[PDB]
RNA sequence: GGCCCCAUGGUGUAAUGGUUAGCACUCUGGACUUUGAAUCCAGCGAUCCGAGUUCAAAUCUCGGUGGGACC
């Protein structure tokens, strides 16, 4: 649990030395520990935090990471329900505001 | 095939349960096995035992808190295995053809395979038979048995069947005890010593050995050759507590040397464990209630560990043409009732209840009762009474919770103390009294001025045994909640040496161990000597 | 051990029972502990080391039920481990780190062998086969792939090691007691493996062993509680065949009965008699006009007909007469006669005092000689069921041996016996011959069956220290004994000759050595 | 295509307009510091679904579901 939250800590040294006595194959994580170090900084923070389930988190750093996986951050609102949350995120004015007003009042609102 | 079917459902089970895991939800495992079973067209359920059969290692991990079976078997503390000597002769037979009167078939008694006191139909029986006696096979495969159930087996104890064992050739019983030894080791050796010095460093962590005799082998010499073994508590067989009954029963010895057996003992500083047998012939009902009475109340003997056997006629023994000649009579189920109910009311607290009634096949007893179960019984026939018992293994927590769910509360200390065999005994434990539950407990005493080891000759108080009671926790683990690593056996250290210390006033502490035990003490800074280890005291 | 990459210097990694490795360099002539591994948490319970070019791979077959691979070389990324060590006014640095951990046991892992290197033609390649073996009666083969960076596993075909041949076709290993398995690859298929033959013994200790009288198999029984009989294989190599019965007690006596039937003792009052089975008697004749090591166990048993009661305690000998008509035995203080076809007692005999120690029947079924613990012997003469009135016999005083009699055996004619004992003394019978003394004590003697026209008796003797030596006294001497070579480390318990030069050697050691002599000689 | 018939524990089954569906196989637990399996004891399993009626419904009705033979 302590290595997962130096995961969330944003530091990899940490998660190095913890992850030492992991007993897991440096094989295994390693190589996908360096293509999350590559991947971007928001982005880094967005894919995290939904690996971590810190959904919240996700979307926050998604939201500021770039407009064009705004749909992409609807289906995981979507799926997990999370329109309330992202209805802080954007602002009035937004067609990002709008569907995602729409979406609400949709999707959640099956039967 | 139904198999494989039965096999799918079990996958099913698996993977419902595996997710139910990620999430942390939580099932009945008899409803999804309800349900498995109806939506495959099966007529009965699973078996549990497959159910284990099949998790992977990295699940194993943590799916047996739900999934082990008859959690009892650790419901005390310390696991326990069982093994079987080769069968032989006893040695009184040397001036007639009399093992005992009530004693079952022996080597020779109309038995293809058998021992001394034992039908040879106990799944022990079985199992050594299987194993040719051989005792790294037999335990290698019992130890497995036992963690097919999702046991831990971090702590192990060994006892030792066998009719008579101190009666035995020498390089026969040192083969069998570094074979049993480098069971665990995993260590091919070659003498006992070897074994002895890597066991040490072993991690199945034995905790010592217990062994049964009677008091013609309880000279100075063989206590001192059990020192060597490692061995912790003893079996004797006193059976009665009148001289006269002996050679009625042709036991062929004396109830004194008995007590010299056990004061001997005691002041050695091993256990013992005493075998009653009530319902005996030319005994009445108040004989057998006059002599349990006298058991616990004459200083002689006030011993630690008991054990019940009613009598059973048996074909084969003279016994059997006593009562077959109308002669020998028993009781009705309903006075036997009574007077284990009776029995049970006198135990002093400190003495621990370890077994009752045999464990002989039906339909070959000419009086077995029906019931396999008598301690139900009894406890029945005491609420009847209204009046309660005080054994060690009814008020410790293992069996106090499994079968009435009680949480302790307010445990706090208690001491007292008591005489038997010259010995100044003392008794130490942390218990929650208000429900009666006990978890810590410490037996020390001051050594006698007649010794047989030098080691303890002044300023010397012996501390016989220390326990814990509850369930397995593996040593690297810390708290599964659950009170078996909270520093409690500090506190009675502490507090043993300083009552040494001061009201014995002693000069040197010394403690009997298991093999692996003594890295324990290390930790408090004591030191090895002989086969005891020790603390100096200023 | 190992050396330094490209230098002679040499390392040692050792592996404590700590749970944990060790490391020395040779550096100023002396080891230095230089690193430790703290690595899984066990005991090791092996390392081998793999020079894979310029760097060193390490294998470490684990109690942990786990593998780490580790390897040296020279100097987002780890922390590796690294040092530098002194040659020639030189600091040369190494660095070492995990390669892989790989887990595909349950219990306790016990040995590991790397592939090793041979040459294709003068080619010396180096390949990265690895074999593993463990309590679980598991074998894995394990291998990387172009890509695995975790390795990946081989046939599971299948007892704390298993050994691997240069090229790596042949492999072996040994079971967790007696025998052993043998396995071969086969060229048809890389996933294909066969059983191969492999010689056994009863890996404890023989007591008994017999001379079939056709003389082409001889049955023998050891401390192992099991019996085994041996015939010469066609395709010449003798091969044990059959193991006719398991026994739960002990094994200590053996006699002969009929062309397929036999008698043992064991370590209760009871006497057993078997006879072949057909089926084993049909396999046999085939092969004399292969089995292999599980099948035999499953399909080499034999019915019994017979069972014996009587001796008041376990029995310590047993004999048949030349005409196979009766039958002596005895426990640890009375003689027990029984008839072949009646299974029932023909004469008792109590004597002596002591434990029995050995009888003989007389060739010419004349007389039956007996030797015992209480240093005395006694002879019985049958009559005209004849009596055995005794003839003659000894007191504590005329008495030759000072000690304990071990063996004692008939002439081919029946004219004389002739008794060994634990006092080194050698007797010939009334006596005719002085003490022949060889000083050292003796456990075995025997006669030619046929004499020389030479009437140069000939003596085999086996001693107590492995030592055989052989003797000759014509009536009125050493021929030949046995090489250092030829010779056992522990006393010997029954030497019997061919009939119809050869005869036996069953030793202590638990070895069956056979030995030729010349006809001439 | 309709007529009929059926739907009770995980399975095999009794029972029926009213305070509780009873057995049977099966499974689980204690006796047991000799036993998962034995001996006894103890315990956990349920009327296909929706509409009706009836004070009251598993038993009376209809509809649905699925299954079973008819030309
Ligand atoms: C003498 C033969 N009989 C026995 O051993 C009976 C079985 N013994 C036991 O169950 C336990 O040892 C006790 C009865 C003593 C209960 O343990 P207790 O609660 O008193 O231990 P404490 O809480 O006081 O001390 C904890 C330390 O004991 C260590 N420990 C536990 N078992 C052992 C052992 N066999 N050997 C050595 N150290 C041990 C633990 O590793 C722990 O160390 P930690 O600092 O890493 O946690
Ligand atoms: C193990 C304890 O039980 C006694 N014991 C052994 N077998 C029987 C039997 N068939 N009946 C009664 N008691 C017996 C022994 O004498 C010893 O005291
Ligand atoms: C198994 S009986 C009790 C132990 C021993 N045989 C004795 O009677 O002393
Ligand atoms: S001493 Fe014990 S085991 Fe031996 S015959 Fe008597 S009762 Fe049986």
């Amino acid at each position: 649990e302590l290595y997962d939250h130096s995961l969330g800590t944003y530091d990899f040294d940490l998660v190095l030395m913890v992850a030492e006595k992991s007993q897991k194959d440096p094989k295994e994580y390693l190589p996908f520990l360096n293509t999350l170090k590559k991947m971007e900084t928001n982005y880094q923070r967005f894919t995290i935090d939904k690996y971590l389930k810190r959904y919240e988190k996700a979307i926050g750093h998604l939201s500021k990471c770039g407009p064009e996986y705004f749909p992409e951050c609807l289906n995981l609102i979507k799926d997990k329900n999370l329109y309330n949350e992202a209805l802080k995120l954007y602002s009035p004015s937004s067609q990002q505001y709008q569907d995602i007003s729409i979406a609400y009042g949709e999707h959640l609102m099956q039967e | 095939s139904p198999a494989e079917l039965m096999m799918l459902t079990i996958g099913d089970v698996i993977k419902q349960l595996i997710e139910a895991h990620e999430q942390g939800k939580d099932i009945d495992l008899n409803k999804v096995k309800t349900k498995t079973a109806a939506k495959y067209g099966l007529s009965a359920q699973p078996r549990l035992v497959d159910i284990i059969a099949a998790v992977p290692p990295q699940y194993r991990k943590v799916l047996m808190p739900k999934l082990k079976a008859k959690p009892i078997r650790t419901a005390s503390g310390i696991a326990v295995v069982a093994v079987m000597c080769k069968p032989h002769r006893c040695p009184h037979i040397s001036f007639t053809g009399n093992i005992c009167v009530y004693c079952p078939g022996g080597p020779d008694s109309d038995f293809e395979y058998s021992t001394q006191s034992y039908t040879g139909y106990e799944p022990t029986s079985m199992r050594a038979i299987r194993a040719r006696y051989d005792p790294f096979l037999q335990t290698r495969h019992r130890i497995e048995q036992l963690k097919q159930l999702g046991h831990s087996v971090d702590k192990v104890e060994f006892i030792v069947m066998g009719g008579t064992f101190m009666a035995l050739p020498e390089e026969y019983r040192d083969y069998f005890i570094r074979n049993l030894h480098d069971a665990l080791s995993g260590h091919t050796s070659n003498n006992i010593y070897e074994a002895v010095k890597y066991s040490e460093r072993s991690l199945t962590k034995c905790i010592g050995i217990t062994i049964e005799t009677r008091p013609d082998y309880c000279m100075k010499r063989h206590l001192s050759d059990m020192l060597t073994y490692g061995c912790t508590r003893l079996e004797i067989g006193v059976q009665s507590v009148y001289e006269d009954v002996a050679r009625d029963t042709n036991r062929g010895h004396t109830v004194k040397a008995v007590c010299e057996s056990f004061h001997l003992a005691k002041d050695s500083g091993f256990k013992v464990v005493a075998h009653m047998m009530p319902d005996l012939p030319n005994v009445g009902l108040e004989r057998d209630i006059e002599q349990f009475t006298e058991f616990f109340e004459n200083p002689a003997f006030r011993p630690d560990g008991l054990k019940l056997y009613p009598t059973l006629v048996i074909r084969g023994t003279g016994l059997y043409e006593l009562w077959k000649s109308g002669r020998y009579k028993s009781y009705s189920p309903s006075d036997l009732v009574e007077l284990v109910a009776r029995i049970l009311a006198l135990v002093p607290p400190w003495t621990r209840v370890y077994r009752v009634q045999r464990d002989i096949p039906m339909p070959l007893v000419s009086s077995g009762v029906e019931h396999g179960n008598l301690r139900e019984l009894a406890l029945a026939r005491m609420k009847d009474l209204g009046i309660q018992c005080r054994d060690v293994r009814t008020r410790e927590v293992g069996i106090q919770e499994i079968h009435h769910k009680v949480r302790p509360y307010q445990v706090e200390l208690v001491r007292r103390d008591y005489v038997a065999n010259g010995g100044w005994e003392t008794f130490l434990s942390y218990e929650d009294p208000d429900q009666d539950i006990l978890i810590g407990l410490l037996r020390l005493r001051k050594c006698s001025e007649e010794t047989f080891r030098f080691e303890l000759g002044g300023g010397v108080s012996i501390v016989r045994e220390l326990h814990v009671y509850g369930s397995v926790v593996p040593v690297s683990s810390r708290d599964p909640t659950k009170f078996q690593h909270q520093g409690f056996g500090m506190l009675l250290m502490e507090e043993a040496e300083r009552i040494a210390r001061e009201e014995h006033g002693s000069g040197k502490i010394a403690v009997i161990s298991g093999v692996g035990t003594r890295n324990y003490y290390r930790k408090i800074g004591y030191r090895l000597q002989g086969p005891y280890m020790v603390k100096m005291l200023k | 051990l190992s050396f330094l990459p490209n230098t002679d210097v040499p390392i040692l990694a050792c592996g404590n029972d700590d749970c944990r490795i060790h490391i020395f360099a040779q550096q100023n002539d002396q080891f230095q502990k230089v690193l430790s591994l703290c690595g899984h948490e066990d005991w090791i319970r092996g390392v081998e080391w793999a020079a894979f070019g310029r760097d060193l791979f390490l294998a470490s077959c684990s109690q942990d039920c786990l593998i780490r691979i580790w390897k040296l070389y020279i100097k987002i990324r780890l922390k590796e481990n690294t040092f530098t060590i002194e040659n020639e006014s030189v600091k040369i640095a190494f660095a070492v780190t995990l390669e892989t951990v790989l887990a595909g046991h349950e219990n306790w892992v016990n040995a590991v062998h790397w592939q090793p290197v041979f040459y294709k033609d003068g080619v010396l390649q180096q390949p990265v086969r690895l074999l593993s073996a463990s309590m679980d009666k598991t074998m894995i083969l394990w291998a990387p792939d172009e890509e695995s960076g975790v390795w990946l596993e081989q046939v599971r075909v299948g007892f704390y090691d298993c050994q691997f041949n240069e090229d790596g076709s042949m492999i072996i290993a040994h079971a967790f007691h007696g025998a052993l398995h043998l396995w071969k690859q086969n060229t048809v298929n890389p996933r294909e493996w066969t059983p191969e033959i492999v010689i056994s013994g009863h890996f404890d200790g023989v007591q008994d062993l017999v001379w079939d009288p056709e003389g082409e198999f001889i049955i023998t029984v050891g401390t192992d509680q099991t019996t085994r009989l041996f015939a010469p294989w066609k395709r010449v190599t003798w091969h044990e065949i059959a193991r006719p019965q398991i026994h739960g007690y002990d094994l200590k006596c053996l006699a002969m009965i009929n062309r397929f039937q036999f008698v043992s003792g064991a370590d209760e009052k009871v006497l057993r008699v078997f006879s072949a089975p057909r089926n084993f008697v049909e396999n046999f004749c085939a092969i004399t006009g292969p089995p292999t090591e599980d099948h035999l166990l499953q399909n080499t048993l034999w019915p019994e007909v017979q069972k014996l009661y009587g001796h008041g305690y376990e029995i310590f000998c047993v004999t048949c007469n030349s005409s196979k008509t009766l039958l002596a035995s005895a426990c640890k203080a009375a003689i027990i006669l029984w008839n072949t076809t009646s299974w029932k007692q023909v004469q008792n005999l109590v004597f002596h005092s002591l434990t029995v120690t050995q009888m003989a029947f007389s060739p010419n079924e004349k007389f039956l000689l007996a030797v015992s613990r209480d240093r005395t012997w006694s002879l019985w003469k049958k009559q005209d069921e004849p009596v055995f009135s005794l003839f003659a016999f000894t007191n504590k005083i005329t008495s030759v041996h000072s000690r304990i009699i071990w063996s004692c055996d008939w002439s081919p004619d029946s004219k004389y016996f002739f008794t060994g004992s634990r006092d080194k003394k050698v007797v010939v019978w009334g006596p005719c011959s002085s003490v022949l003394d060889v000083g050292g004590a003796v456990t075995a003697v025997s006669v030619c069956p046929v004499l020389h026209p030479s009437q140069r008796y000939v003596v085999a003797v086996g001693l107590e220290c492995g030592k055989i030596c052989l003797y000759t006294w014509k009536k009125t001497t050493h021929c030949v004994e046995t090489s250092q070579s030829q010779s056992h480390t522990l006393a010997i318990r029954k030497l019997c000759w061919k009939n119809c030069l050869h005869f036996a050697s069953c030793g202590e050691d638990h070895t069956v050595k056979i030995h030729r002599v010349n006809k001439c000689a």
